[PDB]
DNA sequence: TATAATGGGAGCTGTCACGGATG
DNA sequence: CATCCGTGAGTCCAGG
C-alpha cells in the first residue's frame, strides 16, 4: 500500500488498505526508499552487501 | 448579546479579551470620525490623544489588531511555492556548534586528569557536570567525605592547575 | 533619414518612404486609460476630438450605477456625485524613498435624501487616498514601482458554436449566453430535432417550456416560429402545456427543496434575467449582443439588461443556423450575417485595460460599503442621519488596497533596462481572476489568431508554460472605448491611396477588404496591377481586382510589437528564434556607457524616448546650466524648469538606472529633444548593447555547443562591463528581554572586523565590503536560560562574565560583494514614523562594478544565445591582417540550424556600416543599387543605418555593398565581397586556410551572470515541518534530488549514496550532526537513521485515524522514538 | 462487490465501527506549527482553524444539550460537527471547501498527502540534499572525460566540514571554531588547503 | 533503535485507539496567550497535553533546570523533556 | 438586557482524457 | 456503446 498510495489516488488506496487491514512487507524499491532503508537492488541486495 | 460577545471570543485565531476588542472597535470607530475630519488618515500621536491620551498603546493596539496569515497559503504565480517553505527551523540544531561544543568537552577531560582527584571533585561539584545541578556550597563540603571545608581549600588548589591548560591555550581558543 | 521629428542622430535607412504616421504614443495605453478612470480634462476634450456624445469617466459611471441608495420603504435615499481630486499627498521621488504609496486624495459630494420628512442633508465625504499614475504610466505602491498589465478575456454576449455528433455525425449547433456577472442561460440543439435550454448548468428542457413561460401564446409559438421542422417537432413532444404549468415546471427544475407558488416561479424568471440586481450586461455586453442580433442598433447605450426580444431573437437565430440560412432580419432589426462565432477572434475577445480593473474593484468596494450603508440606515434614527454616519469607507479604502497589494496583475515593473519596461506596460495577459487558469487553456487559446494582426504581435510571447497566454500589443494599435483593440489602416477611394486614416476593431476590418502595406502605389496614389495581394476574413487570401481595394495597411511593421521591429532582417528569422530574440532583448544589462548599434531598423529611437527612462524637454530653449547632477532649461517665455537627473539608482532588478546628460551649456534645444539619456541609451536610441566584431568559425572547441568566445578587450576596456546595486535591510525591534539596539559593540569582535563601521554600528559609506563582513552591528538581548555548566566553567576560569546580548549583526550575504555607495536610516526617535514595534532602522547599499566573465549569458538580436566558454588573452585572438584581433568567435555549426541567418546579414551591413563604402556612379547607377536611397550611395566609416523589418535591405543591395568596402588606414580593403577574410591564428601565427565570414554584430549582455547564478551549501537551515533542508539561493538551501532523479540512482544500483542523500544529507535529525562530527574529526560515516519526514508521515496518517504500526520481524509494535499513553 | 468490502470486516477482527467517530486525534503542534514572523506577523498552519471549527461547534453541542434545547436546534449543531469533522479530515470532498481570507479554500489533513506537492511524492520519493550545489555549465575542452571544472568557490563550501579539518590539522586554527572563520573569511591559506 | 524492522501495518482505528494514544484532550479552541504568547492551557498548543515549549523548562516556571528529567509539576503537570516531543505527541477531542 | 424587530447571498464561468457507476 | 463525478496531467531553477 505504500508503494500505492505514494503513486497515485492516494485517499482512495489509504481507506482501502485500512480497511483490509493490510500489513505491509518493505520489500520493494519504492517501499525502501520512504523509510530510508538500503533498496532491494544494486548494491542493497545481500549478496553484494 | 450573545452574538457580539461570542464573536469577540471566538473569531480572533489568537485569542483577546472582550475588553481588549472593545478597544479596538472604538479605536476604529475614532478613525472613521477623524477620517472625515482631517482628509487623511490622522497619525498614531492624533489618534492617541483623543480616546486614551497614550500613543505608546496605540501602536501596540494596531498590532493586536493584526489578523495573522496562514503557512499554507502560497504565492499567485506559482502553484507550488507555500509560505512554510520559507521559514527557517530557528529550533533545530547547527552541526558544527554542536560539534564544537564536544570538542570542549574533550579538552575538559584532559582538565579532570592533570587535577586530582580532590581538585577534579569539587570542579564537577558546583559546576555540575554530571549532576546537571549547582549544588550550595555548605552542603557540597559536607556531602563530601572530607570535612572542614577541606573542599573549598582544594578549590584554590586547582584554580591555578587550570591556568596551564589555560596557558596551553587549548582553553583559550573555545571562548572566542 | 528615418525619424526626422525630435532632433535625433541621423540614422540613414533603407525603405520605401513610410508617411502614413508615426508611432503612436507608445505609452497610451496605460495613460489614455487611466484618465477615463479619473476623467481628466484631457480625456474630455479626446473625447471631444473622438467626438464621443455624453462621456462618463469611470469614476462617474460607478456613482450612477450605484445612485441612489434607497431602502425597502423608500423613505431613505442616498446618492453620490461630483467626484473630485486634491493634489497628491507627495511627489513620486519621495514615495519611493519613504516607501509609501502614491496618491491623491478622493472626495464626492453625499446627500441623504427622506421622502417622508422631504429634507435634504448635503455633505461632501472622504473616500481615502487614491493610488495615481505616473506620467511613466506606472504606479508607486509601498516605494515599489508597479504596473498594471492588461487582462484578456471573453467578452459578454451571445455566443454561437458549431459541434459534430459523433454517432450521428450530423451538424449540431449550441449558443451560450454570457453575461457580464449572473445567471447563465444556453440553448442548444439535439440530433433529435428538439431544441433545448440549460440554465446555471441545470438539466435540458424543451425550449416551447420556456416560451409558454414568458406569457406567450402557444399559437404564436406556431407562428415564430413554424418556418422549421425542428421547432414543429418540438411544441409537439412538449410535455405540458400553460402558463402556470411552465412557470411551475420551471422552478421545479431550478430550485427543489422549496415549495412552488404561483407568484414564485413568475418572480424569479423576471430576476435572473430581467433585472439589474441579478443581471447585467455591461455596455460591451449590451453592445456585443445587439451587433450579433441587430436590433436597436442606431439607438444609444442604456438597456443594461437582458429582454424578452433578445430572448426570442436568439433561439430565432439559433434554428435558422440550424437548417442552413446565411442570414437573418429580426423584426424590428437591421439585416445581419448568420454564422457560429469563433470565440478566440478579437472581436470576441476583449481587452480590459487599467482603467476597467480598477474600476470593477472599486464596485466591489462599493456594493460593500452600501451593505453597511443600508444597515446604518435601519438602525440611527431618521432624523440624526447625515451621510458621515451612513457612509464608512474602510470597506473601500481595503478593496483598492487589496488589488494593487495581491492581484496577478499588479506587477513588479520589469526594470532591466528601458525597453523592458515599456514592454511589460504593453503585455497582453489572459492570465488572472475573470480571466483563465494556466490548465484552463488549450491549444486554440495559444496559437497565432489571424485577427492578431496590426492589434497583437505574433513573435512576442513567453517560452515557457506561459506561452501564448501573454502577449504584446502591436506598435500602431490602440484600444477604444469598449476595449476592443482597433488598428490603424490606409483608406482607398477608387484604386487611390488616401492619407486619411480609420482605426478598425477586428470584426470590422473582416466585413472589408485590405490590401498588404507593400503593394506598389502610383505617384499620385492609384496602384500599379489591377489584381493585388489582398487580406480578407478567416486569414484566407487571394488576388482581387483593384476596383474592390477598400484599405490598406500602414506599414509593413504593423503586425510588430516594439521589442520586434527591433529586431533587423527580421524576415530572415525563424520565427522560434525571433521569438527569443525579442524575449531577450529585455533581459539586456545596461553597461558603464552604451553604443548606438551600427545596425539598426529606426525603432530605436521612439523605444527610448517614450520608455521614459530617458531625459526630454518640455519646452524649447537654451541649456542655462547643466552639471552632472541636473540640467537647468531657460525657456523662452521666461521661466526656468530644471531637470534633476538619476544618478546611480536601483531599479527593481538591481541594475543600474543611471542618467548622464547630452547637451552642452549654453546649447539651444527644441521641445521633445532628448537632452540627456538613461541606461542602455545612446544618443536618445535604445542601447542594448555593444558593437563587436565577430568571427564566425569553430574555434579549438571552445565555442562547442553555442558556448562563445570573447577578447580580453572586454574586459580591459569595460566593453561588456555593468553596475549593480543590492539593498540591504535590517532593524531593532522592541523584544521580551528588552530592545534590539544597533551599535558598533558586538560580542566577541575584534577591532579589525570593526575597522570599517562608524562610531553608530553602521558601515562608512564608500568602504568596501566582502561576503561574511558586517553592515551593521545590531545586537538584541538573549533569555535568560541556565547557561552551559561546561561553559560556566569556561567562564570561572579566564573570569570572563557573559552579555545578556546575541549578535544579531546584518552581514553581508554569500556572493554579494563591492564599495558601499549609500546609507540610509530611519529612527523612531527622530520622529521618522516607523511600523509598531521597531527603533531603528538601516538600509546599506551596495554596488558592484562586475566586469564580464566566463558563464556570463551573452546574446545577440536572433535567439542567438549562449554563455561566455572561453575569454582568451587579446594576442590569442584570431586577427585581421592589419593587427586588429577580433571581438566575438561564434561558431559557425549553430547558425544553419537555427534559420537565423538574419545574424549573418547583420554581420555583413556591419561590416559595411564600420568601412563605409562607395557605389559607382561612373557609367551611371548600378542596376543593384538603382533602388537604393541617394542617401546611402556613400557612407562614412562607424555610419549608423536603418534596415526595418519587411523592408530595408535587400540580398542584392548587401552583395553589392560588399564591394563597395572602403579600404582601411593603409589603403587595404579587408573583407572581399563574399564578406569573409583572411585570418591570422593569434596562437600558431600560420593563417588560417580558409577565408573567414568576419564582420560586426550588436550583442548584449543579459542578466545571467554567474555571480548571480552560482551556489552550494553544506549544511544550512532546515525545514520547520519536514525537517528537509530549506530551498533556494535566499535561503542557502541545498539543491533538490527529485523524484526522477532517484529513479537514475536505483537504475545504477548506487543504493549507499542513494540512501545517504535521503538520509544523512536530508532529514535524519541525529544523522546529519554526527556526520559532520565524524568529518572534522575525520572518522567514518556513521550508519543512517530514520527519516524524520517517514515519522511525520505517520503522525499524519494516524491523525486521519489510521491506525498505522511498524511491526519487528516478530509481529509486535514497536517505538518509533516515542511512546503511547492515555 | 458488496461482498468485497463485507468480507474484509469479517476476516480480521477489524470492527466495521470504526467508520463512525467518538473521539478525534489531534495532530502534534509542531506539524501544525505557529510561528511569528520578523514582520511580528503571526503564520499558522490551516489545520488549527480547522480544528478550532470542530471543538467550538462540539462544545456549543455540549452547551445546547445541557440546556435542554429543543431538537431543531440541536441536530443543526450536530450537522454542523460533521461537516466540521468532515472539512478537517478532507476538505472540499463533500460540498464547498471552507475558505479562509480571500476565498481560499483550507488545506485539509488528507491534503498533506494528496498528489504532487504532498507528503508522498514531494518528500518522501524525493528530498533536498545537504552538501550539494548549482551553476552554470561551460565547454572545456582541455578537460579528459573523467574530469569536471568544479568552481573553487564552490568546492570550498561543498567541502566545507573537510577544509575545516585539515586547517586545524596543520595548525592554520588552533581549534574547529577557528578553522570555520579561516574557510568565511576566505583567508588565503585555505585554496593550498582544499586543493 | 534499530533501523531493520519487517513489516509495516496498517488498519481502521478504534475510538479506544484514539483515546490511548493521545496524551489528552483539547477542551479549548484557544491557541496562546495574546500577552504572555505562551500556549493556554488545555488548548490547541497546551504544554500539559503536548509538552514543554522550552528543554526541560515548566510551563507555570517552578523547574528550569536539566537536573529534573521525567518530573511532572505539580502546579501545571508539564513533563520535562525535550520540546522535541511536541513532534511526536498526540491529542484528542470528545465528540459529545 | 424590555418600543418593535422574525426564511441568505454570492455565484463564476475558456479544458482534457479516462474509468466506473447508471442508462 | 454514450452520460456524470472524480482523478490524473515532465523535471530542476527563480522571484515576489
Ligand atoms: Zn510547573
Amino acid at each position: 500500500w505504500l508503494s500505492a498510495a505514494s503513486f497515485q489516488e492516494t485517499t482512495r488506496v489509504l481507506t482501502d488498505a485500512a480497511i483490509n487491514c493490510r500489513s505491509d512487507k518493505l520489500n520493494g524499491l519504492k517501499e525502501n526508499v520512504i523509510i530510508g532503508k538500503l533498496i532491494p537492488a544494486g548494491t542493497g541486495i545481500n549478496r553484494y552487501r | 448579546q450573545a452574538i457580539t460577545r461570542a464573536m469577540a471570543d471566538q473569531a480572533r485565531t489568537i485569542r483577546i479579551p472582550v475588553h481588549m476588542v472593545e478597544v479596538i472597535n472604538k479605536l476604529g470607530r475614532i478613525q472613521r470620525e477623524l477620517l472625515q475630519d482631517l482628509g487623511r488618515e490622522p497619525t498614531p500621536e492624533e489618534l492617541a490623544k483623543e480616546m486614551d491620551i497614550t500613543p505608546e498603546k496605540v501602536l501596540e493596539i494596531q498590532q493586536y489588531a493584526r489578523e495573522p496569515i496562514s503557512l499554507d497559503q502560497t504565492i499567485g504565480d506559482e502553484g507550488d511555492s507555500q509560505l512554510g517553505d520559507f521559514i527557517e527551523d530557528s529550533e533545530a540544531v547547527v552541526a558544527v556548534d554542536a560539534v564544537s561544543f564536544t570538542l570542549l568537552q574533550d579538552q575538559l577531560q584532559s582538565v579532570l586528569d592533570t587535577l586530582s582527584e580532590r581538585e577534579a571533585g569539587v570542579v564537577r561539584l558546583r559546576f555540575g557536570l554530571t549532576d546537571g545541578q549547582p549544588r550550595t556550597l555548605d552542603e557540597i563540603g559536607q556531602v563530601y567525605g572530607v570535612t572542614r571545608e577541606r573542599i573549598r581549600q582544594i578549590e584554590s588548589k586547582t584554580m591555578s592547575k587550570l591556568r596551564h591548560p589555560s596557558r596551553s591555550q587549548v582553553l583559550r581558543d573555545y571562548l572566542d | 533619414s528615418n525619424n526626422s521629428v525630435p532632433g535625433a542622430p541621423n540614422r540613414v535607412s533603407f525603405a520605401k518612404l513610410r508617411e502614413p504616421l508615426e508611432v503612436p504614443g507608445l505609452l497610451d495605453v496605460q495613460t489614455d486609460s487611466f484618465e477615463w478612470l479619473i476623467g481628466s480634462p484631457r480625456w474630455r476634450e479626446s473625447a471631444a476630438e473622438r467626438g464621443d456624445v455624453n462621456p462618463v469617466g469611470g469614476l462617474e459611471e460607478v456613482l450612477y450605477e450605484l445612485s441612489p441608495i434607497e431602502d425597502f420603504s423608500g423613505s431613505m435615499s442616498l446618492s453620490f456625485s461630483d467626484p473630485r481630486f486634491d493634489d497628491v499627498k507627495a511627489p513620486v521621488d519621495e514615495c519611493k524613498d519613504k516607501d509609501m504609496t502614491y496618491a491623491a486624495p478622493l472626495f464626492v459630494t453625499a446627500e441623504f435624501i427622506n421622502n417622508n420628512t422631504g429634507e435634504i442633508k448635503s455633505q461632501t465625504v472622504f473616500m481615502g487616498d487614491f493610488p495615481m499614475m505616473t506620467e511613466k504610466g506606472t504606479f508607486i505602491i509601498n516605494g515599489t514601482e508597479r504596473v498594471v498589465v492588461s487582462q484578456l478575456v471573453r467578452s459578454p454576449g451571445v455566443y454561437f458554436d458549431e459541434t459534430i455528433d459523433k454517432s450521428t455525425d450530423k451538424t449540431l449547433h449550441s449558443v451560450k449566453v454570457i453575461p457580464s456577472r449572473g445567471a447563465w442561460l444556453e440553448f442548444d440543439v439535439d440530433k433529435r430535432d428538439t431544441v433545448g435550454v440549460r440554465i446555471d448548468r441545470k438539466r435540458r428542457q424543451p425550449v416551447t417550456v420556456l416560451l409558454k413561460a414568458l406569457g406567450w401564446t402557444s399559437e404564436q409559438i406556431v407562428e415564430r416560429f413554424g418556418f422549421s421542422e425542428i421547432m414543429r417537432s418540438t411544441l409537439e413532444k412538449d410535455n405540458t402545456v400553460g402558463t402556470d404549468e411552465a412557470l411551475l415546471d420551471i422552478y421545479r427544475k431550478l430550485r427543489p427543496g422549496e415549495p412552488p407558488t404561483k407568484e414564485s416561479a413568475q418572480t424569479l424568471l423576471e430576476n435572473l434575467f430581467f433585472k439589474e440586481k441579478r443581471y447585467d450586461l455591461a455596455r460591451v455586453g449590451r453592445y456585443k449582443v445587439n451587433k450579433k442580433l441587430g436590433l436597436h442598433v442606431g439607438e444609444p447605450i442604456t438597456s443594461s439588461t437582458l429582454t424578452e426580444e433578445d430572448v426570442v431573437a436568439t433561439i430565432e437565430y439559433l434554428v435558422r443556423l440550424h437548417e442552413g440560412q446565411t442570414t437573418m432580419t429580426v423584426p424590428g432589426g437591421v439585416e445581419v450575417p448568420v454564422e457560429t462565432d469563433d470565440i478566440d477572434h478579437f472581436g470576441n475577445r476583449r481587452l480590459r485595460t487599467v482603467g476597467e480593473l480598477i474600476q470593477n474593484q472599486i464596485r466591489v468596494g462599493m456594493s460593500r460599503m452600501e451593505r453597511v450603508v443600508r444597515e446604518r440606515m435601519t438602525t440611527q434614527d431618521v432624523e440624526a442621519i447625515t451621510p458621515q454616519t451612513l457612509i464608512n469607507i474602510r470597506p473601500v479604502v481595503a478593496a483598492i488596497k487589496e488589488f494593487f497589494g495581491t492581484s496577478q496583475l499588479s506587477q513588479f515593473m520589469d526594470q532591466n533596462n528601458p525597453l523592458s519596461g515599456l514592454t511589460h506596460k504593453r503585455r497582453l495577459s489572459a492570465l488572472g481572476p475573470g480571466g483563465l487558469s494556466r490548465e484552463r487553456a488549450g491549444l486554440e487559446v495559444r496559437d497565432v489568431h489571424p485577427s492578431h494582426y496590426g492589434r497583437m504581435c505574433p513573435i512576442e510571447t513567453p517560452e515557457g508554460p506561459n506561452i501564448g497566454l501573454i502577449g504584446s500589443l502591436s506598435v500602431y494599435a490602440r484600444v477604444n472605448p469598449f476595449g476592443f483593440i482597433e488598428t490603424p489602416y490606409r483608406k482607398v477611394v477608387d484604386g487611390v491611396v488616401s492619407d486619411e486614416i480609420v482605426y478598425l476593431t477586428a470584426d470590422e476590418e473582416d466585413r472589408h477588404v485590405v490590401a498588404q502595406a507593400n503593394s506598389p502605389i502610383d505617384a499620385d496614389g492609384r496602384f500599379v496591377e489591377p489584381r493585388v495581394l489582398v487580406r480578407r476574413k478567416a486569414g484566407e487570401v487571394e488576388y482581387v481586382p483593384s476596383s474592390e481595394v477598400d484599405y490598406m495597411d500602414v506599414s509593413p511593421r504593423q503586425m510588430v510589437s516594439v521589442a520586434t521591429a527591433m529586431i533587423p532582417f527580421l524576415e530572415h528569422d525563424d520565427a522560434n528564434r525571433a521569438l527569443m530574440g525579442a524575449n531577450m532583448q529585455r533581459q539586456a544589462v545596461p553597461l558603464v556607457r552604451s553604443e548606438a548599434p551600427l545596425v539598426g531598423t529606426g525603432m530605436e529611437l521612439r523605444a527610448a524616448i517614450d520608455a521614459g527612462d530617458v531625459v526630454v524637454a518640455e519646452e524649447s530653449g537654451v541649456i542655462e546650466e547643466v552639471s552632472a547632477d541636473y540640467i537647468t532649461v531657460m525657456h523662452d517665455n521666461g521661466t526656468r524648469r530644471t531637470y534633476r537627473m538619476r544618478k546611480f539608482a536601483r531599479s527593481n532588478h538591481g541594475t543600474c538606472a543611471n542618467q548622464c546628460p547630452i547637451v552642452d551649456a549654453g546649447d539651444r534645444v527644441e521641445a521633445g529633444q532628448v537632452i540627456a539619456d538613461g541606461p542602455c541609451t545612446d544618443d536618445g536610441e535604445m542601447a542594448l548593447g555593444k558593437n563587436l566584431l565577430v568571427a564566425i568559425m569553430p574555434w579549438e572547441g571552445h565555442n562547442y555547443e553555442d558556448a562563445i568566445i570573447l577578447s580580453n578587450r572586454l574586459v580591459e576596456e569595460d566593453v561588456l562591463t555593468s553596475i549593480h546595486i543590492e539593498e540591504h535591510e535590517i532593524d531593532a525591534r522592541d523584544t521580551k528581554l528588552g530592545a534590539e539596539e544597533i551599535t558598533r559593540d558586538i560580542p566577541n569582535i575584534s577591532d579589525e572586523v570593526l575597522a570599517d563601521l562608524d562610531e553608530r554600528g553602521i558601515v562608512r559609506i564608500g568602504a568596501e565590503v566582502r561576503d561574511g563582513d558586517i553592515l551593521v552591528g545590531k545586537v538584541t538581548p538573549k533569555g535568560e536560560t541556565e547557561l552551559t555548566p561546561e561553559e560556566r566553567l569556561l567562564r570561572a576560569i579566564f573570569g570572563e562574565k557573559a552579555r545578556e546580548v546575541r549578535d544579531t549583526s546584518l552581514k553581508v550575504p554569500h556572493g554579494e560583494s563591492g564599495k558601499v555607495i549609500g546609507i540610509r536610516v530611519f529612527s523612531r526617535e527622530d520622529e521618522d514614523e516607523l511600523p509598531a514595534g521597531v527603533n531603528e532602522l538601516v538600509r546599506v547599499y551596495v554596488a558592484q562594478k562586475r566586469k564580464i566573465s566566463d558563464g556570463d549569458k551573452l546574446a545577440g538580436r536572433h535567439g542567438n544565445k549562449g554563455v561566455i566558454g572561453k575569454i582568451l588573452p587579446v594576442e590569442d585572438m584570431p586577427f585581421l591582417a592589419d593587427g586588429t584581433p577580433v571581438d566575438i568567435i561564434l561558431n559557425t555549426h549553430g547558425v544553419p540550424r537555427r534559420m537565423n541567418i538574419g545574424q549573418i546579414l547583420e554581420t555583413h551591413l556591419g561590416w559595411c556600416a564600420h568601412s563605409g563604402w562607395k557605389v559607382d556612379a561612373a557609367k551611371g547607377v548600378p542596376d543593384w543599387a538603382a533602388r537604393l536611397p541617394d542617401e546611402l550611395l556613400e557612407a562614412q566609416p562607424n555610419a549608423i543605418v536603418s534596415t526595418p523589418v519587411f523592408d530595408g535591405a535587400q540580398e542584392a543591395e548587401l552583395q553589392g555593398l560588399l564591394s563597395c568596402t572602403l579600404p582601411n588606414r593603409d589603403g587595404d580593403v579587408l573583407v572581399d565581397a563574399d564578406g569573409k577574410a583572411m585570418l591570422f591564428d593569434g596562437r600558431s601565427g600560420e593563417p588560417f586556410p580558409y577565408p573567414v565570414t568576419v564582420g560586426y554584430m550588436y550583442i548584449m549582455k543579459l542578466h545571467h551572470l554567474v555571480d548571480d547564478k552560482i551556489h552550494a551549501r553544506s549544511t544550512g537551515p532546515y525545514s520547520m515541518i519536514t525537517q528537509q533542508p530549506l530551498g533556494g539561493k535566499a535561503q542557502f538551501g541545498g539543491q533538490r534530488f527529485g523524484e526522477m532523479e532517484c529513479w537514475a540512482m536505483q537504475a545504477y544500483g548506487a543504493a549507499y549514496t542513494l540512501q545517504e542523500l535521503l538520509t544523512i544529507k536530508s532529514d535524519d535529525t541525529v544523522g546529519r550532526v554526527k556526520v559532520y562530527e565524524a568529518i572534522v574529526k575525520g572518522e567514518n560515516i556513521p550508519e543512517p537513521g530514520i527519516p524524520e519526514s517517514f515519522k511525520v508521515l505517520l503522525k499524519e496518517l494516524q491523525s486521519l485515524c489510521l491506525n498505522v504500526e511498524v511491526l519487528s520481524s516478530d509481529g509486535a509494535a514497536i517505538e518509533l522514538r516515542e511512546g503511547e499513553d492515555e | 462487490k458488496r461482498l468485497k468490502v463485507v468480507a474484509a470486516f469479517q476476516q480480521s477482527g477489524n470492527s466495521p465501527m470504526g467508520m463512525v467517530l467518538d473521539a478525534v486525534p489531534v495532530i502534534p503542534p509542531e506539524l501544525r506549527p505557529m510561528v511569528q514572523l520578523d514582520g511580528g506577523r503571526f503564520a499558522t498552519s490551516d489545520l488549527n482553524d480547522l480544528y478550532r471549527r470542530v471543538i467550538n461547534r462540539n462544545n456549543r453541542l455540549k452547551r445546547l444539550i445541557d440546556l435542554g434545547a429543543p431538537e431543531i436546534i440541536v441536530n443543526n449543531e450536530k450537522r454542523m460537527l460533521q461537516e466540521s469533522v468532515d472539512a478537517l479530515f478532507d476538505n472540499g470532498r463533500r460540498g464547498r471547501p471552507v475558505t479562509g481570507p480571500g476565498n481560499r479554500p483550507l488545506k485539509s489533513l488528507s491534503d498533506l498527502l494528496k498528489g504532487k506537492q504532498g507528503r508522498f511524492r514531494q518528500n518522501l520519493l524525493g528530498k533536498r540534499v545537504d552538501y550539494s550545489g548549482r551553476s552554470v555549465i561551460v565547454v572545456g575542452p582541455q578537460l579528459k572525460l573523467h574530469q569536471c571544472g568544479l568552481p573553487k568557490l564552490m568546492a570550498l563550501e561543498l567541502f566545507k566540514p573537510f577544509v575545516m579539518k585539515r586547517l586545524v590539522d596543520l595548525n592554520h586554527a588552533q581549534n574547529i571554531k577557528s578553522a570555520k572563520r579561516m574557510v568565511e573569511r576566505q583567508r588565503p591559506q585555505v585554496w593550498d588547503v582544499l586543493e | 533503535d534499530v533501523n531493520f524492522f519487517d513489516e509495516l501495518r496498517i488498519g481502521l482505528a478504534t475510538a479506544e485507539d484514539i483515546r490511548q494514544w493521545s496524551y489528552g484532550e483539547v477542551k479549548k479552541p484557544e491557541t496562546i496567550n495574546y500577552r504572555t504568547l505562551k500556549p493556554e492551557k488545555d488548548g490547541l498548543f497546551c504544554e500539559k497535553i503536548f509538552g514543554p515549549t522550552r528543554d526541560w523548562e515548566c510551563y507555570c516556571g517552578k523547574y528550569k533546570r536539566v537536573r529534573f528529567k521525567g518530573i511532572i509539576c505539580e502546579r501545571c503537570g508539564v513533563e520535562v523533556t525535550r520540546a522535541k516531543v511536541r513532534r511526536e505527541r498526540m491529542g484528542h477531542i470528545e465528540l459529545a
